[PDB]
């Protein structure tokens, strides 16, 4: 099922707005993020 | 001219523009049974280019030990202040 | 023998920096934890 879905709010503080991000490679963790590469979103 | 070859050209050249400079003088290769001694130079940028792979290598080393030794040392502030300040 | 320096700095730089990664993840896993779990 579609248990929640994305919608805009106003206010940043909370952490129903923070978000995490899945590389699509093998990447390590602590290497920075290049310009433009393919990710994937997973809500924290 | 048209099955000339590159020595027989290079000298055909040379001898029309009325030159002699083709001639070995004082010069000959069985003299000169120096094989290719760049192995030597070669062996020793090997050496210092390597030696400097050993400091980029060997400084973050120490830097990992550091790190590791400050956060050792860290960690024995803060069980110290947890102990004595808490007592 | 330097050849063999090379071989055992190269060893002995990949076992601090996997000493490193694993002091990193579990700092993330730390990380996680406190400010996932609040
Ligand atoms: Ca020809």
């Amino acid at each position: 099922k579609m248990v929640y879905s994305l919608v805009s709010v106003p206010e940043g503080n909370d952490i129903s707005s923070i978000f995490e991000l899945d590389p699509t490679t093998l990447r390590g963790g602590d290497s920075l993020v290049p310009r433009n590469s393919y990710v994937r979103l997973r809500h924290l | 001219s048209t099955e000339y070859t590159g020595p027989e050209s290079y000298v055909a050249e040379m001898i029309r523009e009325r030159n002699l400079d083709w001639f070995p003088r004082m010069r000959a290769m069985s003299l000169v049974s120096s094989d290719s001694e760049g192995e030597q130079n070669e062996l020793r940028n090997l050496q210092e280019k390597l030696e400097s792979t050993m400091k980029l290598v060997t400084n973050l080393s120490g830097q990992l030990s550091e790190l590791k030794d400050q956060m050792t040392e860290q960690r024995k502030q803060k069980q110290r202040i947890g102990l004595l300040g808490h007592p």
